[PDB]
DNA sequence: TCGGCGTGCTC
DNA sequence: CGGATAAGGGCTGAGCACGCCGA
DNA sequence: CAGACTCATTTAGCCCTTATCCG
């Protein structure tokens, strides 16, 4: 017979090979098969048939069959096929991305509310029931997770736990190991190849009970899967943006649906699409707001910035409040989503500003290292002494950064230690721990940091949270920027105060009368989420429609526009396409130049995702008629999180 | 001590008017482009200077100041508020080339 | 040729906002009061031309300015840039008493 | 006379 | 002291025989 | 006082290079 073999090649076609007599294969079995006259690569058998497009005598033979048993389970294989068809990616790459690295070369396969929620989850058993846990930060999400996991393990099944970042794995595996006598295992890119293969084998055998990992742990087969748990589903780490661009949450929901197992999504700030599904009765919500253990909510204040004597970006009222809080032996934390000393260097004579030729972006100034660094291509440049245009020597730093803030708050506070944490100062694993060790010592301290302050780290001695330079989320072209800013603000403000001490939050902005800020400050995140969801319902947005963006990169900004215009013409000239389909013309992306190559995009909008998928499949089948398809890098991104 | 020497080309058109007191007045804007020294490093200097000469007899040069490779004006300088001409020049000595 | 000679008192306290890689700068405003006389009538000279001192060579003389003192600053005239066009006209001091 | 760059295909 | 292993980086997440053009 | 919507943080290939542990 003839066996269809998929190979790690960016082509949406499965090659056909002839099996010599005496050898049989099944679906999803690795086969060592020659490919040309270069090397005998490793492929995966998709299906076996009797007829081929080419003559049977023309086909080649297979050297050896690595495995007599499919590496993927039936559910995993079905999910892989469905994802490959849905994301319009070549099947071979999709299949090989879900395999361990060692197996790719053919190596031997070898409270009252909490109780009610737990009872409801237990009652809804042996059925595909998707649940969403929403509550204030600091609630008993981990307690509910432990309860549902022990209830599932009572039947002897397994469990899967997903976290957005690697750094959060120890803080939860410690609790899981303490509570549960059953073995647990981790699986992420941080581990070595042998450890990942051992985790894969243990999950397949079924000896391991709980598998904890990032989005790459979703493809691990399980002997008997009982429940899938997703923590912090709104994080952007679940969406891959390189190679195969899938979303972990959607694939996990599909896996739960196919296997008919409960799935629990927990997040303090649920995503807009999750809330839309909740409104659409697709999900079931559970609100566990219990004051996070009799903890008083923080006090929110808005301070006008116009017409104020700002000292290093701080208002006098903010300075007085910080001094008052520090006098009471309590730490203070300041949020500034910037890096370096100055975001740009400006000439005082002619207005010249240093700009990266490869990015069309202003260089960022670092004073400790004394150089100009680009934050988009990591280019290294020295600090200029004279302006290249006019020759003046009056270059002045402009803008505010964390390094400048740390430098300039030293004179204001005489005996208050200053601690700064960001990506620049956290290049070493031990560096993070010692800086967190200093914070845990208590006393008085000022913390300056980027959004790294919103991670799993919890500071029990901080009472005041101040946000600086929050502008940019109110005048952005992106429609998702407000949601992201609200999620970040809720995460940062949720850490203010403690059970005993009352927290205070101060926001500095030039537009205190903006409806967004007022709604987010004087009302909870849920009210803003509902208002934004209704507003998007009034418009046509991805929470209520389907968006597919075809990005194209050009080395000389010449072939991408014409290629995208031809693609748009093919999209419009198709019987599958209807009037309701909305396709935007070729326009530059939010970043017209990122790595020396221009970027252009096409946005496709349709109320139904299945119709859009059919249209895209037809167009992809019709791509071969488009000339000059080479020398242009283009990808398809389904449901983008940016742009 | 208040004096200025400046060399530059003319800009726009040289307006010539007669004051009610009988002293002719000429107003024009000078374009300057030169390189000077600043902290030991050479850099270019440029500015636009309106010149309002109020001479009577020695201002005969103004008849041929519309075209000139090098126009040099020397004398007193003083500026003033304008509630958009803030920096003005009203020297008397004018030299060509 | 761009050279300006001026004398007067100081209006605003000097500022010492330093620049990256050294090369400090001095920011202060000069106040000048004098009179001008010629054939026919007399003129008045008064405004607030700013003066800029750059480089570490002249740093030792920028001291003891305080708020008001009779000083003479020599140098050329150059313009600046801002959101309101020229928006000012500073003086690049070369020789200081 | 010889190296650098733009195409199909591999079952 | 040699083998095996852990940590870090730099472009790339398909590539080679073939034919054409400039040096 | 001098730029506007941003920025900034995150996980996951691949071959080549460098430094470290163990028998
Ligand atoms: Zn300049
Ligand atoms: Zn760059």
């Amino acid at each position: 017979p003839v066996a269809h073999v998929a190979l790690p090649v960016p082509l949406p076609r499965t090659f056909d090979y002839l099996l010599p007599e005496g050898m049989t294969v099944k679906a999803g079995c690795r086969v060592r098969v020659p490919f040309g006259k270069q090397q005998e690569r490793i492929g995966i058998v998709v299906s076996v048939s009797d007829a081929s497009e080419l003559p049977l005598n023309e086909l080649k033979a297979v050297v050896e069959v690595l495995d007599s048993e499919p590496v993927f389970t039936h559910s995993v294989w079905r999910l892989l096929l469905w994802a490959a068809d849905y994301y319009h990616h070549p099947i071979g790459d999709v299949l090989f991305h879900a395999l361990p690295i060692l197996l790719r070369q053919g190596r031997p396969a070898a409270n009252t509310e909490q109780a009610t929620a737990v009872g409801a989850i237990h009652s809804a058993a042996d059925t595909f029931s998707a649940w969403l846990l929403a509550g204030v930060t600091g609630s008993g999400k981990t307690e509910v997770y432990l309860s549902v996991l022990e209830n599932v393990l009572a039947q002897g099944k397994q469990a899967l736990v997903m976290v957005p970042e690697i750094g959060l794995t120890p803080q939860t595996i410690a609790r899981f190991r303490e509570r549960f006598n059953a073995p647990v295992e981790v699986l992420h890119s941080g581990l070595n190849d042998s450890e990942r293969l051992s985790a894969w084998l243990k999950a397949k055998n079924g000896e391991a009970a709980i598998v904890i990992g990032t989005r790459s742990a979703l493809f691990t087969p399980f002997k008997n899967l009982g429940v899938i748990v997703i923590d912090e589903e709104h994080d952007s780490s679940y969406k891959q943006q390189e190679g195969w661009r899938y979303h972990a949450r959607d694939l996990a929901v599909y896996r739960a649906h196919s296997e008919q197992i409960p799935i629990i999504l927990g997040s303090a700030t649920p995503a807009l699409e999750t809330l839309c599904n909740v409104q659409q009765k697709k999900y079931r919500l559970l609100r566990l707001t219990r004051r996070a253990g009799n903890a008083r909510p923080a006090i929110q204040h808005v301070l006008d910035l116009k017409g104020q004597k700002v000292q290093a970006g701080l208002a006098p009222a903010l300075i007085t409040r910080m001094r008052q809080h520090l006098q009471a032996d309590n730490q203070v934390i300041l949020f500034l989503n910037r890096r370096g000393f100055a975001p740009a260097l400006l000439c005082h004579d002619c207005g010249w500003i240093a700009e990266c030729p490869r990015c069309d972006h202003y260089y960022t100034l670092h004073q400790a290292q004394h150089h100009l660094r680009c934050h988009h291509c990591d280019s290294q440049r020295p600090v200029p002494r004279q302006c290249p245009s006019c020759g003046s020597t009056h270059l002045v730093p402009v803008g505010l950064g964390t390094e400048q803030l740390e430098q300039t708050l030293a004179p204001l506070f005489p005996g208050v230690p200053i601690s700064r944490i960001d990506r620049d100062t956290t290049s070493r694993k031990g560096a993070l721990e010692q800086q967190l060790a200093e914070v845990h010592r208590g006393g008085a301290r000022i913390l300056i940091g980027t959004q790294m302050l919103a991670k799993g780290h919890h500071f029990p001695d901080v009472t005041l949270v101040a946000l600086l330079d929050v502008d940019g989320a109110l005048f952005s072209a992106d429609f998702r920027s407000a949601e992201r800013f609200a999620q970040l603000y809720t995460q940062v403000a949720g850490r203010a105060g403690r059970a005993g001490k009352q927290g205070e939050v101060v926001l500095q902005t030039h537009h205190p009368e903006h409806p967004l800020l007022q709604t987010l400050l004087y009302k909870g995140y849920d009210a803003f989420a509902e208002q934004a969801l209704a507003e998007r319902r009034m418009m046509q947005l991805p929470p209520w429609t389907s968006h597919v963006i075809v990005r194209a990169e050009d080395h000389n900004n010449q072939h991408a526009p014409l290629f995208l215009q031809q693609l748009r013409n093919l999209i419009l000239s198709s019987p599958l396409a209807d009037e309701k389909l909305w396709v935007l013309g070729p326009v530059p992306a939010l970043a017209p130049k990122r790595g020396g190559r221009w970027r252009w995009q096409i946005l496709l909008q349709h109320p139904s995702r299945v119709r859009l998928q059919h249209i895209i499949n037809g167009t992809l089948a019709l791509i071969n008629t488009i000339p000059d398809s080479r020398k242009v890098k283009w990808v398809l991104d389904v449901d983008p999180i940016e742009g | 001590t208040n004096r200025l020497v400046l060399s530059g080309t003319v800009c726009r058109a040289p307006l010539r008017k007669v004051s009610p007191s009988g002293i002719p007045h000429c107003q024009f804007v000078l374009e300057h482009r030169s390189v000077q020294e600043e902290a030991g490093f050479h850099r270019q200097a440029w500015c636009q200077m309106p010149v309002i000469v109020s001479g009577h007899e020695n201002q005969a040069i103004t008849h041929s100041i519309t075209v000139g490779s090098r126009i040099t004006v020397q004398g007193f300088i003083s500026c003033h508020k304008a509630k958009l001409s803030k920096m003005v020049l009203h020297a008397e000595q004018i030299e060509l080339i």
